[PDB]
RNA sequence: CGACUCUCGGCAACGGAUAUCUCGGCUCUCGCAUCGAUGAAGAACGUAGCGAAAUGCGAUACCUGGUGUGAAUUGCAGAA
RNA sequence: GCGACGGGGCAUUGUAAGUGGCAGAGUGGCCUUGCUGCCACGAUCCACUGAGAUCCAGUCCCCGCGUCGCACGGAUUCGU
RNA sequence: CACCAAGUGUUGGAUUGUUCACCCACCAAUAGGGAACGUGAGCUGGGUUUAGACCGUCGUGAGACAGGUUAGUUUUACCCU
RNA sequence: UACUAUCCAGCGAAACCACAGCCAAGGGAACGGGCUUGGCGGAAUCAGCGGGGAAAGAAGACCCUGUUGAGCUUGACUCUA
RNA sequence: ACUGGUACGGACAAGGGGAAUCCGACUGUUUAAUUAAAACAAAGCAUUGCGAUGGUCCUCGCGGAUGCUGACGCAAUGUG
RNA sequence: GGAGGGCGCGGCGGCCGAUGCAAAACCCGGGGCGCGAGCCCGGGCGGAGCGGCCGUCGGUGCAGAUCUUGGUGGUAGUAGCAAAUAUUCAAAUGAGAACUUUGAAGGCCGAAGAGGAGAAAGGUUCCAUGUGAACGGCACUUGCACAUGGGUAAGCCGAUCCUAAGGGAAGGGGUAACCCCGGCAGAUAGCGCGAUCACGCGCAUCCCCGAAAGGGAAUCGGGUUAAGAUUUCCCGAGCCGGGAUGUGGCGGUUGACGGCGACGUUAGGAAGUCCGGAGACGCCGGCGGGGGCCUCGGGAAGAGUUAUCUUUUCUGCUUAACGGCCUGCCAACCCUGGAAACGGUUCAGCCGGAGGUAGGGUCCAGUGGCCGGAAGAGCACACGUCGCGCGGUGUCCGGUGCGCCCCCGGCGGCCCAUGAAAAUCCGGAGGACCGAGUACCGUUCACGCCCGGUCGUACUCAUAACCGCAUCAGGUCUCCAAGGUGAACAGCCUCUGGCCAAUGGAACAAUGUAGGCAAGGGAAGUCGGCAAAACGGAUCCGUAACUUCGGGAAAAGGAUUGGCU
RNA sequence: AAAGAUGGUGAACUAUGCCUGAGCGGGGCGAAGCCAGAGGAAACUCUGGUGGAGGCUCGAAGCGAUACUGACGUGCAAAUCGUUCGUCUGACUUGGGUAUAGGGGCGAAAGACUAAUCGAACCAUCUAGUAGCUGGUUCCCUCCGAAGUUUCCCUCAGGAU
RNA sequence: UACAGGCGAGAGACCGAUAGCGAACAAGUACCGCGAGGGAAAGAUGAAAAGGACUUUGAAAAGAGAGUCAAAGAGUGCUUG
């Protein structure tokens, strides 16, 4: 098990938009679950990391 | 449509609610009364038709009952001895 | 609306809620012996807490 | 012809009966008088170092003064 | 000895994509103002095209094509 | 008309809940009886026969009716044979 | 044609059960799985099934009785707001 | 106007219709978990008493319904 | 059914025995006795008290009781776990993955949502972290589970404040009394205002609760965490109420002028008292205007199609509360003017004959504009890791209407129906009283200073946090409501938002259940056309005996319906 | 047992009323009124239109449930689900607040309903109520051993004798 | 003269964990119901925790050895079973 069910809140939470937009990197899996508060989500938006399909 | 799965689904209302001075669920609203001890009551609401378990809950057992036992007791309302002070006393007798 | 606000269904709440707490272990010694298995620990999906 | 169906024993598992226990109940008898607006009966919610409960207590909060006893409290920690 | 496709037969349906066309109701728009005017648009029709697509699964065949085909060892049981 | 004979057939509709009944029409023939008045964990639920209801009669009334009329829940097999 | 059933892996009750379970006829609480007499007499079984177990659910709702009720009616008895 | 399909609301969506008879006039209402009906309601029709310190009702008294109305009204246990 | 004679158990008075070197209890296809009730003894198990005999006494012996309570079978590893359109592949992790998680893919709800939130309700369920003993009727490393932590911050939102239907103290009176009507000699019993000065003046049907929906003192934006954010936080800007005041202005015509007036404006006395209006109003219909959403062109950026073709397709393009200046037509009002060939004009005949049409004004300020707010914000890009963040731009300008939603305006229909009240509250009339100049008066004005208490705020809001024992296909109040086809907020498909969990696999038999179709016949079936099935939308044509003349009527019955140009 | 009494408790379901809020897509039909023209000298009467009324009709949301006597009928569910379908601008729908409680309420009336409960709710008490009737009634052996008859009875399911 | 409460005592041919009170144990507790009200189940290792370190298998839970104990045929399912 990887908990990303908070990573797809949060990332939703700052680009304004459902949780079916939301897009996660599937090699970067691990590093995209390492980070857990919203600050952390705002880097991997700015990076294209988590990007808004 | 009809009974038992109707009359449960709807509950929307409330009648009795939280009675203050007995601590329980029968303060019926609409009607200003609470259908345990009284709420508005001059006196307290007691039976002596209501048997074994309810007289019991009134009986309390939360109560205080030793603060008003010691009065009994002693029946008095003095007493007196400061003994026990450098000098050796009178504080180990016989 | 709030959802209801009057303070005396509020302050059993916040009993009631610190009341469902486990047992801790420590005191079964200090207890002599009895299982202190506590009992008025309740789960909010089965039953029903009356005021 | 294993098997199956049945039965019993020996060892068990099941189960909590039985025996033996009982700081409890039960019933009888005896002594005693002694609640409150001077804030009760009853409730609520808190307070223990570590507590859910019971018990204790009330912001002086598992207790205080005073007094008796005369060294423990203990699950661990702790004060010396 | 055996197997999937393909090819050919057998079936089904009905003539594809693409390309060409004074085929085409018509209409625009530029002139070099057209007894073949050109460029598009245009449902649709026709040619190429009884075409294309599918066709063994419970159709048929092959000596085309490659492998499995472990000259099974993997798994197991049986005595008059 | 009588015999051996159940080997094999013995019907469709109209109407009525009616089997029965009574017609139409065929036909070699359209026999009669039974099986928990064969046949509801196979059905249907139309009759009978609940609770709603209308009418008539009887009854002071409530109600009743071998009088009529309508609408009204058909549960369970996986066990053993 | 779907979804079941079926078959699998996992998961997994209940109703119900005196003891059980092959027929025929006889007598018999006058309609037998058992008795009696004949016929019989597959181990171990699954998918089915609706004849039977007068299967199960429901101290028959009907019907009668009880010196048992209750709802109702009245020109009952007896009182009364 | 050309042209296609067995054909054209092609899917999806979306009243079967008529004639009589019985019955309730109607739309409306109800037996909630077996009965939506012809039953219940109903407009309309007929119909009540009390002129008031009285009618009809409650409450044992007071006060209260009707009646912030009061005979083209209000009520008649809401009649038929 | 009676009587008779016994047996066994528990306890008590007597009497005698037995024991950790192994009591009682319990087990025993082990022995023996008695007709039996029962007894005796051995072996095994066991570990602290017990039995026999003589008297005494009972809550004294069980197979049942549609028995009571506990345990356990067969049933049965059997019925089943089948509604909700649906999963699949690869990777990550882990001992282990159809189900977790991520991607890819397929779908589904189809904006009256399986949606984003609030009510009610529950109460921490929200989120992290730990994590599989029980529980999620499969599984499981996952969980709305269990353990461990954290989290809800308000002068402006609600409650509060306020009244309603209504409830209920107080009085009088019944009722012992509980309890019930409800006010009375609060009426020459005191509450309220001046009033600081002690005294005077004025008045009731009181006084509180009662909608966390009525009614209402006052906030917006951005950012943030686990989350709702006007609400937490923060910037910037307000707004209301209370208190203090100082500065400016207001007023010597003592209590402002100008304007034909309607009325205009930074002030422009005002005691008792009065009166009005505001709070303040039904429902339906059509119409007007607005906002947002929808449609669409140009234009500035990024994305896609991109064999092929298409200046094609998609997407960002935003501007607040609050304030300035300006602005609304209907309604209404002022002035001009004097109308017959009478006019404008409503869904009801209404403007004008107590002065219209027409000309010029005035008013209600919904709203838009431009400016302030306010880009310093936000959005889209490029570049940078110079990173918990760096530097730059661009972010604009039009159009269209029976569109959709909501609002707001003024009308119209309805009625034997004519559709609340209060807190809150200003106005006018009233003119007492107080008005001064080197100051006193305004202090409903602007600007400045301070302050604003009490309580709730987590989150779900349901095919899984609510109620039905329950992660039950049920039920449960409300707000937002894209695109097509089409009348459609119908169905169907899709956007946006949300799931992919409906135990999974295999065969896919009969038999079921659910869905279709059948030549020829056409209700002969059946108690009965029960439902399947057909008709169906619309345009045109056609339309009955009868009737309360309104209807039947969409009668019946026919024909028509495309693509495209 | 069915009940009966006494004292209490419920309008959170539902019944109805009051107060205050919400909600009802788009048609069919084509009312009063209004208007033009026409005929008529008049009194008057035609025709084409406008307009959008109704306890009106088709039909979504909502609300209801007619038939299959379907599915299910040890269920998803102590009343659900499918199809078919009644109603859908008013005697409409529905919430909150509020009123009425047990011989009582409420009822557009079914003896219906009043929290899975209604020909008199539920709860506790009186109550350990009563029942000629059904069920069960517990260790052994011995000896003796019946009767369903007479008489009376609101008695003929039972007593007395 | 009374005394089923309260407080503080003495006793019984009382009961022995399905018994005794509803409750020997956190009991009027948990829980049930909208409420009035209804209302449980649940005592025993051993002298002492001496509550099984350590080694090993297993993902873990557990197991197997061992340790401890007079006894694990006493391992918080705990005396007898």
């Amino acid at each position: 098990m990887v908990s990303l069910k908070l990573q797809k809140r949060l990332a939703s939470s700052v680009l304004k938009c459902g949780k079916g937009k939301v897009w996660l990197d599937p090699n970067e899996v691990n590093e995209i679950s390492m980070a857990n508060s919203r600050q952390n989500i705002r880097k991997l938006v700015k990076d294209g990391f988590i990007i808004r399909k | 449509m009809g009974k038992g799965t109707g009359s449960f689904g709807k509950r929307r209302n409330k009648t009795h609610t939280l009675c203050v001075r007995c601590g329980r669920r029968s303060f019926h609203l609409q009607k200003s009364t609470c259908s345990s001890c009284g709420y508005p009551a001059a006196r307290i609401r007691k039976y002596n038709w209501s048997v074994k378990a309810i007289r019991r809950k009134t009986t309390g057992t939360g109560r205080m009952r030793y603060m008003r036992h010691v009065p009994r007791r002693f029946k008095s309302n003095f007493r007196e001895g400061t003994e026990a002070t450098p000098r050796k006393r009178a504080a180990a007798a016989n | 609306m709030p959802s209801h606000k009057t303070f005396r269904i509020k302050q059993k709440l916040a009993k009631k809620q610190r009341q469902n707490r486990p047992i801790p272990y420590w005191i079964r010694m200090r207890t002599d012996n009895t299982i202190r298995y506590n009992a008025k620990r309740r789960h909010w999906r089965r039953t029903k807490l009356g005021f």
